[PDB]
């Protein structure tokens, strides 16, 4: 029964409303949670959704040279597969295997969804002053 | 709100231990899901469909009607003012 | 080896090997510059709304 | 002019015969080029600059 590691990141993997009254994989819901079931259906295997311990993605401490997060749990045999928003980086492709991208993204800009309306009363009159 | 296109091209993927048995199968599975539009469907489900903001329209840019309209009303205050004052002065002053 | 705008499709991934995408794309829409103007007879009024 | 975002997500890639020696090397090479912004640079060179 395959061990699927994933991180708690909305809206990919979140704790269901009544997660306290649930158990197993039913506790979680999200994009990756559904993506897991789909992958498992086409590959034919049962799985157990598990949240990564340290709650990190993948990095590599320069000193100890140790992998952490999901990427870590993969290299050290803690999990069988990682279904999460894991970025496909060169540093990781060297130690693990990445399937083709299931979601292309990048760096974007966020501004205040502007309010285009500020009607007054006599701003009608404002070109002249009291 | 997000503005403009992305600055770089990245991408998430399913990670599997080097030289795993699930390696090829999962890879093809991802490609199959995307072609069936299942991936796009899932995103729409959790981003926009399950979203709370489909309300936050107009454009083209028009006139100022608002402030102008305040002028209408106050202007009307002038109207009715002339109205009553003239009334009671006519009938009441004369009569 | 094949170095060209070769689309990564399932039907091909079965017979050959595709490296990671060197250029992400998709289907887009192409229109014509909307630079046109007509004077008509209704336009004039319009700055003042109906 | 192109309007709106793409309708689907595709991608080109370097094709190599199944079980080739150039297979892993080229794969990593593509990833290296993209991270060095060399791929984005090339596109800008032939699309917008040129």
């Amino acid at each position: 029964t395959v061990v699927v590691t994933t991180i708690l990141e909305s809206p990919y993997v979140m704790m269901k409303k009544n997660h306290e009254m649930l158990e197993g994989n039913e506790r979680y819901e999200g994009y990756c949670v559904d993506l897991a079931a789909e992958i498992a259906k086409h590959c034919g295997f049962k799985y157990k959704l598990t949240i990564v311990g340290d709650g990190k993605y993948g990095a590599r401490d320069a000193d100890t040279k140790i992998w952490n997060g999901m990427v870590g749990e993969l290299v050290y045999g803690k999990a069988d597969i990682a279904i999460a928003p894991l970025t496909i980086t060169l540093v990781r492709e060297e130690v693990i295997d990445f399937s083709k991208p299931f979601m292309s993204l990048g760096i974007s800009i966020m501004i205040k969804k502007p309010q285009k309306s500020k009607p007054g009363v006599f701003s009608f009159l404002d070109p002249l002053a009291y | 709100m997000k503005v403009g296109g992305n600055l770089d091209s990245k991408g998430y993927g399913i990670a599997t231990p080097k030289g795993s048995s699930l390696g090829n199968a999962v890879n093809l599975a991802v490609l199959k899901l995307n072609e069936q539009g299942l991936l796009d469907k899932l995103k729409n489900k959790w981003w926009y469909d399950k979203g709370e903001c489909g309300s936050g329209k107009e454009k083209t840019s028009a006139l100022s009607l608002s402030n102008v309209a305040g002028v209408f009303y106050i202007l009307v205050g002038g109207l009715g003012l002339a109205m009553l004052v003239a009334l009671i002065e006519f009938c009441y002053k004369s009569r």
